[PDB]
């Protein structure tokens, strides 16, 4: 009956019904999986067996039947949709996961609806409602003639919003009424839907609300081993502006921290300024010394640390953690001690003979300063982590000019004629760390001469 | 005695906040929480000495659990003396054992600042016009261990479960806590009992624990109010609303 | 006829259409839409959550049939129409699957140990939804399957010319497919 | 309704509640003789099954003899 044109609110709503009146439960998946995030959030490790055995140890009989129930309201709709889901959602998903139905003895990780893993079942079926939802809500937005409905999110989320509907109770009552018969003298009976109504029916009782979004993310905290530095320093670029240290402010703090133990505990109160100004910010002029003591109250524990900073602003808070990360390194470095002991040994391949030539030939026409600071803050940020060894687009065999290359434009530094030019492509990720100690063992001879 | 473990704290609270992120993206929190663990953790008045004790003993228990999954804790010293990266990080021996303490106690204290502050709960230490029911109710909260359960650690996110302004905070201590508390055992009265006989059981069983006779000693306006604050957490908890009329 | 090829190669020549598209198929929508971005490591993002700023499948990928309740076609088309190129489908499947077997288990997906059963199985839901569709008896529902077959026959000559339909023999890609299904729908 | 109910519940390829309400309608069928009622309830059955499950159903050592007429 030209039923797209004359009813196409009626008309997507029949052809998505199938999957709408799973619209409903999801209010309940979300309760539950709010209520997983809070139980999990800020835990890294997850031990837990399966569903059955996480039922098992909240066995609590209350908790335990609740849990249960939720658990079987998510594993029916995800194995109803899960064959859409395959082709339709906007989240990939690999065929294994979509293929077969998910039982109590599933992988615990499916309910979590982490970006990664199994947990983008859980993430998919909460995506695959809004989607339906707000679907059909546009289509009777682009005929209710007005753009103000009002939008919820994923956390307020309540069955008053979502489109709940029983096929037996709400609709099949609402076709039958709506059903009406047509006869005429020697003529049989013959149906005419009131098709109209039940579309001016279906709206007024069921569509409204809107959802948006809700979730965990996975590297809970990358602390001290794994330390994520990059992403604290682009929030703070983002937040505030930075700046490099000053070669007077470098040869000030340079004479001033002749000991590792200074540099380290300058250091130390300089990850803790980084790790404020990321989250609040701050004036990129003020000193930070008196940052520390004023804001902060870092007394009682700054006794050099004020005479160093005596200069420094919050904006070359960065720079001067790069520095005093490769001076401490330097340092050992002086002395004939490993610094590295973080970074895999097969980043620190040797230099050939040809490489080497190459190398001692850059370095002695490069801004050895420059250069050093750049690739020991990439070495320790990318090469150092084990969790860098698990994002392995940083092996060994990639050239190092182009990896360094990069990292500096990842962070939109400037870029020095001799990156492209006189860095020679011939030497790997794995001569990096003895890049860095050649191009230091230079440094250190040109300043004892 | 043998260590000043105030002092520690108090030298731990800035590398433990700066462990601390928050959802709603409220910038002006970690300095007001610096600022409100340096003057709490003090002996000056009798709720300063009870929350300072209390932090110790759960530092304690935390480090009690830890320990119970290493070999021989006592020789902590001694692992220190092998980790000459610390030492010469640190310089004097005994910064080295300062800092390997700080180290051990920082993720801790992060932790459970993130429990107790969650919302804006720590203003009510502080404000002076907080009543005192309210301050009693605060430490008996985070006096109680299974209550408030802690578990260990091993970006720490504070669950902000209002959408509360800053400047503001949770008219309830750890109303939260409270509601899922009443929660767990509302489902289990009603698994165990029927739909009639639910309310009284429920009422029985929290009159029973621990917080329904606490707030059993509260008696007359303080409760009164007590009630008010909780209803309009546990509104706030349940329903976003934008207004203050609402 | 040109436009039963495909499915007498089914029928008579399994081995052909093994990597070929058939409407018993569900197709990538994201493929149709070139909202949820993607980080470049892979994981979604409506920089949040990240610290870091084609599923169109071929053979016969319709699992167990006792899931289907109610038929979907991403293709805009009359899901009868749909049903019954399906139907259509399943039948030169079924036809297949008796000339060889193993070509079958090639083309569906999970594979399957009795590939007629299963066709069989989807044939008789075809018919159930068909029922549920047009309001007819099961008996009359197979009727409609015959008269369109009777149609597919005389119109089979009568497509002599006026036959510019772009598709291939063998359905080897997904326009190929989609054309042949809005042809025999037509 | 009531045949059409129990049409649907024999279409099926074994409950008690089914059971009894099928051998009230039985009863009923037998009682009153109008064998109309029975005539419906051959044509819905060879609507949902087909003509061939009421042949099948007619047929000696079948159960469900009463459905037909006389
Ligand atoms: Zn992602």
């Amino acid at each position: 009956k030209n039923g797209k044109e004359r009813v196409p609110i009626l008309w997507h709503f029949l052809q998505k019904e199938a999957e709408l009146r799973l619209v409903k439960f999801l209010p309940e998946i979300l309760a539950l999986q709010r209520d997983l995030v809070k139980q999990f959030q800020n835990v890294q490790q997850v031990e837990y067996s399966s569903i059955r055995g996480f039922l098992s140890k909240h066995s609590s009989d209350g908790l335990r039947q609740l849990l249960h129930n939720r658990i079987t309201v998510f594993l029916s709709t995800w194995n109803k949709l899960r064959r859409s889901l395959e082709t339709n959602g906007e989240i990939n998903l690999p065929k294994d996961y979509c293929s077969t139905d998910l039982d109590l003895d599933t992988e615990f990780e499916i309910l979590l609806p982490r970006r990664r893993g199994l947990g983008l079942c859980a993430t998919a079926l909460v995506s695959y409602l809004i989607r339906l939802h707000n679907e059909i809500v546009y289509a009777v937005e682009k005929l209710s003639k007005e753009n103000n409905s009002y939008s919820v999110d994923a956390a307020e989320v309540t069955e008053l919003h979502v489109i709940s509907y029983e096929v037996e109770r709400d609709l099949t009552p609402l076709i039958l009424s709506n059903c009406q018969y047509q006869v005429e003298e020697g003529r049989e009976t013959v149906q005419e839907f009131d098709l109209e109504k039940i579309q001016r029916q279906i709206v007024s009782r069921f569509l409204q609300g809107k959802p948006r979004l809700s979730l965990k993310g996975i590297p809970t905290l990358v602390y001290r081993h794994d330390w994520n530095y990059e992403h604290l320093f682009m929030d703070i670029k983002n937040k505030m502006a930075q700046d490099s240290l000053p070669s007077s402010v470098i040869s000030a703090i340079s004479g001033q921290l002749q000991s590792y133990s200074d540099a380290c505990e300058v250091l130390s109160v300089v990850e803790v300024t980084l790790g404020f100004l990321s989250t609040a910010g701050g004036d990129p002029n003020m000193q930070l010394n008196v940052y520390t003591q004023d804001i902060l109250q870092m007394g009682d524990q700054t006794i050099h640390v004020l005479k160093a900073l005596n200069r420094c602003q919050l904006k070359h808070t960065i720079a001067l953690w790069q520095f005093l990360s490769a001076h401490k390194s330097e340092q050992l470095l002086r002395l004939h001690k490993e610094p590295f002991g973080e970074i895999s040994s097969r980043y620190k391949a040797d230099l050939s003979p040809e490489n080497a030539k190459l190398l001692s030939t850059f370095l002695n026409q490069t801004g050895l300063d420059a250069f050093l600071l750049e690739l020991h803050e990439m070495i320790i940020l990318k090469l150092k982590n084990p969790q860098t060894q698990t994002e392995e687009r940083f092996r060994p065999q990639w050239s190092l000019r182009d990896t360094l290359v990069s990292y500096m434009q990842t962070k939109e530094s400037e870029i020095l004629p001799e990156m492209a030019s006189q860095f020679p492509e011939e030497i790997l990720l794995a001569s990096c760390v003895s890049v860095w100690k050649t191009a230091a063992v230079l440094k250190w001879n040109r300043e004892m001469r | 005695s043998i260590l000043d473990t105030t002092r520690l704290l108090r030298s731990c609270v800035q590398s433990a906040v700066g462990m601390l992120r928050d959802q709603n993206e409220s910038c002006t929190r970690n300095m007001r929480r610096v600022v409100l663990l340096l003057g709490l953790l003090n002996e000056d008045d009798a709720c300063h000495a009870s929350f300072l004790r209390v932090s110790k003993m759960r530092l304690s228990v935390f480090l009690k659990k830890q320990e119970e999954s290493q070999f021989h804790p006592l020789e902590w010293l001694a692992r220190e003396a092998c980790n000459q990266d610390a030492l010469q990080e640190a310089g004097t021996f005994r910064h080295t054992l300062w800092k390997r303490v700080q180290g051990a106690v920082t993720p801790l204290l992060a932790s459970m600042i993130s429990f107790i502050d969650r919302d804006g709960n720590l203003e009510l230490l502080t404000r002076p016009d907080t009543p005192p029911w309210a301050r009693d109710l605060w430490m008996f909260i985070f006096s109680d261990t299974m209550l408030l359960n802690i578990p260990l650690v091993m970006y720490i996110v504070v669950q902000n479960h209002m959408n509360l302004s800053e400047n503001a905070s949770n008219n309830v201590p750890f109303s939260w806590k409270i509601k899922d508390y009443l929660e767990e055992l509302w489902v289990q009265a009603q698994y165990i009992t029927d739909a009639e006989g639910l309310p009284k059981k429920f009422v029985d069983i929290f009159q029973q624990t621990p917080l329904g006779r606490f707030l059993a000693q509260l008696h007359g306006e303080p409760q009164q109010e007590l009630l008010q604050c909780y209803l309009k957490d546990f509104i706030l908890l349940t329903m976003r609303v934008s207004t203050e009329e609402e | 006829n040109e436009l039963l090829e495909p499915l007498k190669n089914l029928a008579f020549s399994p081995a052909t259409m093994a990597h070929a598209f058939l409407p018993t198929m569900p197709e990538d929508l994201l493929a149709q839409a070139r909202h949820w971005y993607t980080c470049p490591n892979g994981h979604p993002c409506s920089c949040i959550d990240c610290h870091a700023p084609d599923r169109t499948q071929t053979g016969h990928v319709l699992g167990n049939p006792q899931r289907r309740d109610v038929v979907t076609c991403d293709r805009g088309l009359p899901p009868v129409v749909f049903l019954l190129i399906r139907l259509l489908t399943h039948l030169a499947l079924l036809l297949g699957a008796s000339q060889s077997s193993q070509a079958l288990i090639n083309i569906i997906k999970p594979p399957v140990r009795d590939p007629k059963g299963f066709l069989q199985q989807h044939i008789l839901k075809d018919l159930e939804q068909l029922a549920k569709m047009l309001g007819h008896s099961a008996d009359e529902t197979i009727g409609v399957v015959h008269l369109v077959l009777r149609r597919l026959l005389q119109e089979q000559h009568q497509l002599s010319s006026r036959r510019l339909l772009n598709f291939d023999t063998e359905l080897s890609t997904k326009e190929m497919r989609n054309n042949w299904e809005k042809e025999i729908a037509a | 309704l009531c045949l059409d109910r129990a049409a649907d519940f024999l279409s099926e390829p074994m409950a008690k509640e089914k059971q009894c309400y099928l051998q009230q309608v039985k009863q009923f069928c037998i009682r009153v003789e109008n064998d109309w009622h029975r005539v419906y309830l051959v044509r819905k059955l060879s609507s949902q099954r087909g003509m061939e499950f009421v042949q099948g159903l007619s047929k000696p050592g079948r159960p469900h003899q009463w459905v037909f007429p006389k």
